[PDB]
């Protein structure tokens, strides 16, 4: 009787589709998916409110006490360890200027700041607060020379020369 | 049922397709055993699976050193 | 809408027992025109979605925008567009679990 | 990619819905997709380079 | 972060959300 | 009742039966069905197992002797099983059901009473 | 193995215990592998005379049949009778345009002949795995009617043979599963749709496990009680597969308002609604005419 | 006062994460027209639950608000709440439409 019609059909389906495969050889820019490869990417990708809450609350702490270090260095460390950095450096900058003389906050904006930013961070850090032992240690260790660490030495043994 | 000679022997005497649930029974009954675990390490080595065969006959060494 | 709906039934059918009308080698020479013109503008095609994108979570936020202001403005929704409200406001809770389900159902799901 | 592109085509082949009616759509392409946009333009692109020509 | 329970002040919301520019500057990134 | 499920007890040994499956089950320690019953009574770890005569086909039941014969337990088989179901507390009637040893529980010497009063009914 | 296997079957077979069943289920288990992998070799092997081959014909005895009738000879594609018996109609014209256009370079002797080799020793592994089937079938309908009635045969003998013997498989709880499991492999299970099939390889153990407690005695011998558990187990997967309005009486309020109708009241209501105030300022508003 | 409800006392460590644990539920209400003070004392917990915003907690405590009027009898109840938190005099006030006879009314001086 009427036999599957649908077989002329999956016929010309796959002559079409094996001709397509014979003319992708002269495709040299021809480039494939790796799904299944993607899989393990996807599984190795495995890891809200209440940090926002927390994000608000260090937000208020920090606007009913402009002058408090450890305010700041609270929400310098609430907008740096989720988020970007450029918050968290924003917020430095701001309790170094609201807040000064702080050995915390400095060295807060030091770790957060990178390192051409942080040189000038602890040369502000020492003209508002000098003789500070943990800023001229922050100095030398973010020199990353010898002559340059051995002059931040020199220049803490002249400052303060009563630090072990 | 506190015999790891005893498991052993029953694991061994039992069929091939049920020594599977053999072994996880004398392994409940009677943990950290050096016979159960070589009846175990045997059985793993006789299913022809001798990446978890090595590892049972490590863990049998690393139990009982001295059998 | 009933008497369309049967006469693409048997416009389907009609296709499945005939099948594709693309001619022999004139699809394929469609496709070699066309890779011949790409490797003439010479691009580098589309990969996969990359587990690092530089506004991946834009992407979502304006998708989500999107599907949104379907109904956003409307006085009332029902229950199937509860649903996508529903799970419009899951996924922008949660962009990270949303976007690892689309890449899943993208690389796994095909029905 | 593909992966992506066997998802798209296997969206467009889908199981159709109505008051009492279901069919399968094969030949045509579901233009409620959010991604029919794309495709749909992607083909023009393919018929304006056919046609135009491709020195034009 | 003082031990005071007012210590941390309340979070009321605020800073309203909007496509206009509070700060008043073509921001070009 | 069916002559092939033995032993059968007694109307008075069926209610202390019947009784301490109520007590087992209430402290969460009775594996109700057949098929729980022989994979406790498989995995070592039924203290008895009680079945019934009343079943359709009463053969489905002669596992619960055979594992009696593959793990020395006592086996014992009710009247009914409508009274075993309620038993159980099920409103199903239950053909088959097991007592299990439990971490010190305290109907550990009615357990043992009767796994000694069903080990004498087969002879 | 398989030799032995095989004058063991024929001995059983020409005088017409259950262990011999199980090992020519094992037998037919493994050559059913080796012959698909006798078949891979011989597609990765005739690739070059034949590179269409592997996706006109999925199947690996039409592909073996194919290779075997045609080897590196493509001119026995148009108006064969030999070929008509293996694969169809439409199937027969698409290795026909398959072979008009095939690019492919033809094989010397030697491997036409390890080819034609391979063909024949899948085409007699194949005809013993059916004949070690149907004597499995035989010794499953004399043995235990009921479950290879429900099941399946082989499942039937399968499910003794690695419960051990008749007498453990009534003994085990999901008898006749013997997960060869058996309870999905059961054909009254596979009959149930493909995701039912599972339900149906638990509502399998019933019906298996009645039919081998009743092949445990002499009762039931023509597979009635089988029968019955297999049209009930196909009444479960088919149903497992596929007012007037009220009359508008005048409201009557609360008679006493309770505090679970307050907590009603307070999970449900217009709480939410009344904080959106629709009051509109006589003066006109900022947005445009028509800002919707 | 509202910020004494959702006062919430904070830790102090060199290196541990501050436990801001909210401190009580009292809103160190006072009404020295009436001779006394109101002590509306909460659990701490039921005071600020976990991951709960600021305006979660006004919310709450509208309700709690609302509830203290609705105890005291209407004549006691204080004819105009003074509070000088103007943001949550707003849902004081949506709370004080329970009570059409009682007025709220904005209070610039600060206790």
């Amino acid at each position: 009787g009427e036999l599957d019609m649908r077989k002329i059909g999956q016929a010309r389906n796959t002559l079409m589709d094996m001709r397509l495969s014979q003319v992708s050889d002269s495709v040299s820019g021809q480039t494939v998916v790796d799904p299944k490869g993607y899989l393990t990417d996807l599984n190795s990708m495995i890891p809200i409110n209440d940090i926002k809450k927390a994000r608000l609350l260090l937000k208020s702490v920090r606007e009913t006490n402009p002058h408090h270090p450890p305010a700041w260095i609270a929400s310098a460390r609430l907008e740096e360890v989720t988020g970007k950095l450029q918050v968290a450096r924003n917020l430095i900058m701001k309790g170094t200027e609201m807040c000064p003389k702080s050995e915390d906050v400095w060295l807060e904006a030091a770790r957060l700041q990178p390192g051409d930013t942080a040189k000038a961070v602890v040369a502000q850090a020492v003209r508002h607060l000098p003789q500070s032992v943990r800023i001229y240690i922050r100095a030398a260790e973010l020199e990353t020379d010898i002559r340059a660490k051995k002059r931040v030495l020199r220049k803490a043994l002249e400052h303060v020369p009563n630090s072990v | 049922p506190n015999s790891g000679i005893l498991w052993s022997e029953a694991i061994f005497l039992e069929a091939r397709p049920q020594r599977r649930t053999k072994s996880v029974d004398a392994l409940k009954k009677c943990e950290h055993d050096p016979h159960v675990l070589l009846a175990v390490a045997k059985l793993f080595w006789s299913q022809r699976k001798i990446t978890k065969a090595r590892e049972w006959f490590h863990r049998t060494v690393k139990i009982d050193s001295d059998l | 809408t009933r008497l369309y709906l049967k006469a693409e039934q048997e416009r389907q059918h009609n296709y499945l027992k005939d099948g594709p009308y693309i001619t022999a080698e004139e699809a394929v020479a469609v496709y070699t025109t066309t890779v011949h013109w790409l490797e003439s503008r010479r691009f580098s095609p589309i990969p996969f979605p990359p587990l690092s994108y530089k506004h991946d979570t834009k992407l979502l936020i304006l998708a989500l925008e999107r599907l949104k202001e379907a109904y956003s403005v409307k006085s009332r929704l029902n229950q199937s567009q509860r649903e996508e409200l529903g799970l419009i406001e899951q996924a922008y809770d949660n962009p990270h679990e949303a976007l690892s389900r689309i890449k899943r159902h993208l690389l796994t799901q095909r029905a | 990619d593909h992966n992506i592109a066997d998802y798209m085509t296997a969206k467009n082949n889908v199981v159709i819905n109505y008051k009492d009616m279901n069919h399968t759509n094969s030949y045509g392409i579901i233009r409620g997709l959010q991604f029919a946009s794309f495709i749909v333009q992607y083909y023009g692109l393919v018929m304006d380079l056919l046609v135009l020509g491709l020195h034009r | 972060i003082d031990e005071t329970y007012g210590v941390n002040v309340q979070f009321e919301s605020d800073e309203e959300e909007g496509d206009e520019d509070v700060y008043g500057e073509v921001r070009e990134e | 009742v069916n002559p092939k499920a033995y032993p059968l007890a007694d109307a008075h040994l069926t209610k202390k039966l019947l009784d301490l499956v109520q007590q087992s089950c209430n402290y969460k320690q009775l594996r109700k069905g057949a098929n729980e019953a022989t994979k406790t009574l498989n995995r070592g770890i039924s203290e008895f197992i009680v079945m019934a005569a009343d079943a359709e086909p009463l053969e489905i039941i002669l596992h619960l002797p055979l594992l009696c014969e593959d793990k020395n337990v006592p086996y014992v088989f009710v009247r009914s099983k409508q009274a075993l179901g309620r038993a159980c507390g099920v409103s199903r009637p239950v053909i088959a059901c097991s007592v299990t040893i439990k971490e010190g529980s305290q109907l550990k010497q009615q357990i043992q009473s009767i796994q000694q009063s069903i080990e004498r009914l087969l002879v | 193995m398989f030799a032995e296997i095989m004058m063991k079957i024929e001995e059983y077979i020409s005088k017409q215990e259950y262990r011999v069943i199980v090992d020519a289920n094992n037998l037919t288990v493994e050559i059913e592998n080796e012959l698909n992998i006798i078949h891979k070799f011989i597609r990765d092997k005739y690739s070059k005379r034949f590179p269409e081959l592997e996706s006109l014909v999925p199947n690996a005895l039409d592909y073996i049949r194919t290779v075997k009738e045609l080897g590196n000879s493509l001119d026995k594609c148009k108006n064969n009778e030999n070929l008509q018996q293996i694969l169809t109609n439409a199937t027969i014209m698409v290795v026909s345009v398959t072979a008009s256009t095939t690019q492919g370079q033809q094989l010397s002797e030697e491997e036409l002949e390890r080819l034609e080799e391979a063909c024949d020793m899948a085409l007699e592994l194949n005809a013993s795995k059916h004949r070690i089937y149907e004597y499995v079938e035989s010794r499953m309908s004399f043995i235990a009617p009921n479950l290879s009635i429900i099941i399946g045969a082989s499942t039937a003998a399968k499910i003794m043979g690695v419960a051990g013997g008749l007498t453990n498989l009534s003994k085990m709880p999901a008898c006749n599963i013997m997960l060869l499991g058996y309870i999905y492999h059961s054909d009254i299970v596979q009959s149930l749709p493909p995701d039912l099939r599972r339900k149906a390889a638990r509502l399998v153990a019933a019906k298996c496990t009645l039919a081998a407690r009743v092949d445990s005695f002499h009762e039931s011998t023509e597979g009635k009680v089988g029968y019955e558990l297999k049209d009930e187990i196909e009444r479960k997967f088919d149903k497992w597969q596929e007012k007037p309005l009220p009359a508008p009486l005048d409201g009557q309020r609360k008679k006493r308002g309770g505090r679970r109708y307050r907590k009603m009241k307070e999970r449900l209501g217009l709480t939410e609604i009344r904080k959106q105030a629709n009051r509109m300022s006589f003066g006109e508003i900022e947005e445009d005419a028509y800002q919707e | 006062d509202d910020t004494n409800v959702y006062r919430v006392t904070i830790h102090k460590t060199f290196e541990g994460n501050l436990t801001t644990k909210p401190i009580n539920g009292a809103i160190f209400i006072f009404n020295p027209r009436t001779g006394q003070l109101f002590l509306k004392i909460i659990h701490t917990s039921v005071w600020a639950g976990q991951k709960r915003l600021g305006q979660l907690a006004k919310w709450k405590t509208a309700e709690e608000v609302a509830a203290l009027i609705r105890s005291l009898p209407v004549e006691e109840q204080p004819k105009q709440i003074i509070v000088t938190r103007k943001g949550m005099l707003d849902p004081l006030e949506v709370h004080l439409l329970d009570f059409p006879n009682i007025v709220i009314k904005g209070s610039e001086l600060q206790l």
